[PDB]
C-alpha cells in the first residue's frame, strides 16, 4: 500500500527512490491521484504543488518522474492542470509556484510536459 | 538568558523600555537571525508571494495581558522625553 | 487610554485576553516543540527577491 500522507513525505524531501510502487497501487487500487483522497487537505492543494513548494537548490528531482507516473496512470484529468479551487486560493495552478519561486528550471521542465499556459 | 530579572523584577527588553534607550529597545523588540541560531530571535516570517510577506512579530511580554508589560512600562513608568517614539515604532504601532 | 480602557471600571473587573495567536515556530526552541503567542503584520516590498530564508508556512492563508 502507500498512504496519502507517506506519498507527501517522500515528495517534500525529494527523494525519488521512494516511488517504486505507486504506478501498481494507483492502477489496482483503481482511483486516480488527482482524487479527493490524495488533495492535501480542504485547501485544495494537489500533491505537485506540494512537490514545487519546497525546492533544493531551485530545483527538484521528485517532479519528473511524478509525471512520468502521472502519464502512466492513464488519468482523463492530467496532473499539472489542476488548480487548488476553495474560497481564498482558486484557480491556482502548479505553474503559478515556480514562476513565484523564481525557478526557470522548474517552469520550463513544467511546460514541457502539456502545463496549461494561461 | 532573555527571560531572567534583576532584583527590581525587570527583564532586559523590559529595562530598556524603562530607561529611555530606545536603541537597544527597536533592536530587541526585531531581531531576525537566519541560520542554526533560529530559536533566539522575535521577527520570524510567516510567508511571502513576489512582493508580499507576512512576518510574525513576538510578544512575549509587549502585551498587556501580563502584569508588567513593555506597553505598561512605556505609559506608565517611564520618566523621558524618549516615550512616544517607543510608541511609534513597530509592532507596537501595530498592536 | 487604550492601557486605560483595558482594565475596565472600577465596579467590574473586565477580564482581558491574550492577545495574537499561538503558532509553533521553531523544533527545539524550548522543548520538541516551542509555542509562541505571535502577531502578524503585513508588509509590501518591491526592492528584494530574495527567496533565501525558509519561512514557517508555504500556502499563505491570510488572517
Amino acid at each position: 500500500r502507500f498512504d496519502r500522507d507517506r506519498l507527501f513525505s517522500v515528495v517534500s524531501r525529494g527523494v525519488p527512490e521512494e516511488l517504486t510502487g505507486l504506478l501498481e497501487y494507483l492502477r489496482w487500487n483503481s482511483k486516480y491521484l488527482t482524487d479527493s483522497a490524495y488533495t492535501e487537505g480542504s485547501t485544495g492543494k494537489t500533491c505537485l504543488m506540494k512537490a514545487v513548494l519546497n525546492l533544493q537548490d531551485g530545483v527538484n528531482a521528485c517532479i519528473m518522474p511524478l509525471l512520468q507516473i502521472d502519464k502512466d496512470s492513464g488519468n482523463p484529468k492530467l496532473l499539472v492542470n489542476a488548480q487548488c479551487t476553495d474560497e481564498f486560493y482558486q484557480g491556482h495552478s502548479a505553474l503559478h509556484i515556480a514562476i513565484e519561486k523564481r525557478s526557470l528550471q522548474c517552469v520550463k521542465l513544467l511546460v514541457e510536459n502539456g502545463a496549461d499556459v494561461h | 538568558l532573555e527571560e531572567i530579572s534583576n532584583h527590581q523584577g525587570l527583564t532586559p527588553l523590559k529595562l530598556a523600555a524603562k530607561e529611555g534607550k530606545i536603541e537597544i529597545f527597536r533592536h530587541i523588540l526585531q531581531r531576525e537571525f537566519s541560520g542554526p541560531y533560529q530559536p533566539l530571535s522575535r521577527k520570524f516570517t510567516e510567508w511571502c508571494y513576489g512582493p508580499v510577506r507576512v512576518s510574525l512579530y513576538d510578544l512575549s511580554s509587549v502585551d498587556s495581558w501580563e502584569k508588567n508589560s513593555v506597553l505598561e512600562i512605556i505609559a506608565f513608568h517611564c520618566k523621558s522625553p524618549n516615550r512616544h517614539r517607543m510608541v511609534v515604532l513597530e509592532p507596537l504601532n501595530k498592536l | 487610554s487604550v492601557l486605560e480602557m483595558e482594565n475596565g471600571y472600577w465596579w467590574c473587573r473586565r477580564k482581558k485576553h491574550r492577545e495574537g495567536r499561538l503558532l509553533k515556530v521553531g523544533t527545539r526552541g524550548d522543548g520538541t516543540p516551542d509555542e509562541r503567542w505571535c502577531f502578524r503584520v503585513e508588509e509590501v516590498n518591491w526592492a528584494a527577491w530574495e527567496k533565501t530564508l525558509p519561512t514557517l508556512s508555504e500556502d499563505p492563508s491570510g488572517p
